[PDB]
């Protein structure tokens, strides 16, 4: 009667069809395309009553063709709860679908959290979209996925493009690598955003040698936000020579024995 | 009645699309005013500017080279 049930449900779209009755015999149905026929016939007549089948058709499901056909009908925003159900799997298809949901959604926060939780995608196209997505935050995440893609110097370079309002510094921080900040920071000095250049240099201070700093300070005859960095230089150097004198004393005293 | 059911499916689709477009417009104008905020900014009064244009961040993440003087400059010179 199970086959008879699916027949008498589907056979008569004119007078004999029913949405709910199908949720029980599914347990012993071997194929999966039968549930696809069910959900398709439902979309044809009652697309609002899909959520039930979605809740019930959870364990046994070929979600690939499911989301494919959902994109076909373009009821992806309607199958959205099913998407929340299955996105925990971090699959290429479900991830890209949610990413398009965020793109057309113009959402970034939840998009951020999603691309953090799930990663089954590339960075290139995502950067392309976010960089042109009208928000400094969108292109900011486009840049974030560069280190997400492990290719720096383009992200903070984009901060150099547009997000200069301390956001250039915001990614100068994460840049965390040498032999760039010298010339980048000098170019930064070309324009008079140097006003906070003490921070602009400190945000990546780890591996700076103050000699070029003194040089360029001389080149513009510039001392502000450097006089502070000069105090830095000498005080680190102060501490350095101090610990050196200490260690030396220890060594010369222990040499006797 | 397959025809009326298809009609109601199209009706639900249109009722969904109109609210989609409405919410896109809503978040769009939200991003517009947020960008205006992103467009309302410059790029003692010198300290007022080292705070206003690009303010540093005196966090607990100074593990680089034990830079302390930032403790003082925030009150001695910078933003003073």
């Amino acid at each position: 009667e199970y086959d008879n049930a699916i027949i008498t449900m589907m056979n008569h779209p004119t007078d004999a069809w029913k949405e709910g009755q199908f949720k029980d015999i599914i347990t012993k149905v071997a194929n999966v395309e039968l549930y696809y026929r069910a959900i398709q016939f439902y979309l044809e007549f009652k697309p609002l009553l899909l959520n039930d089948l979605l809740m019930v058709l959870s364990p046994r499901l070929d979600h690939t063709r499911a989301v494919n056909y959902f994109s076909k009908v373009k009821q992806l925003p309607l199958v959205k709860p099913y998407l929340r159900s299955v996105q925990n799997h971090n699959n290429k298809s479900v991830n890209e679908s949610l990413n398009n949901l965020f793109i057309t959604e113009e959402d970034y926060q939840a998009l951020r959290t999603s691309i953090d939780a799930y990663d089954n995608f590339d960075n290139i196209s995502l950067a392309q979209r976010l960089e042109k997505h009208e928000l400094i935050e969108f292109r900011r995440i486009a840049a974030y996925l560069f280190k997400g893609n492990n290719r720096w110097k383009q992200s903070v370079e984009l901060c150099k493009k547009d997000s200069l309002y301390k956001d250039a510094m915001q990614y100068a921080s994460e840049s965390k690598d040498t032999e760039l900040a010298e010339e980048l920071l000098q170019w930064f000095l070309q324009e008079e955003k140097r006003e906070c250049f003490g921070a602009c240099l400190f945000t990546c201070y780890d591996l700076l040698r103050p000699d070029v700093v003194l040089e360029t300070a001389w080149r513009h005859n510039i001392m502000d936000f450097a006089m502070p960095y000069f105090i830095q230089v000498m005080k680190e150097y102060l501490t350095k020579v101090d610990k050196l004198d200490a260690s030396e004393s220890l060594r010369k005293e222990e040499e006797q024995a | 009645t397959e025809q009326e059911w298809r009609e109601k499916a199209k009706k639900d689709l249109e009722e969904w699309n109109q609210r989609q477009s409405e919410q896109v417009e809503k978040n769009k104008i939200n991003n517009r005013i947020a960008d205006k905020a992103f467009y309302q900014q410059p790029d003692g009064t010198e300290w007022e500017k080292v705070a206003q244009l690009c303010d540093f961040n005196p966090k607990s993440s100074k593990q680089c080279k034990d830079v302390s003087r930032l403790r003082s400059v925030l009150m001695s010179l910078k933003q003073t």
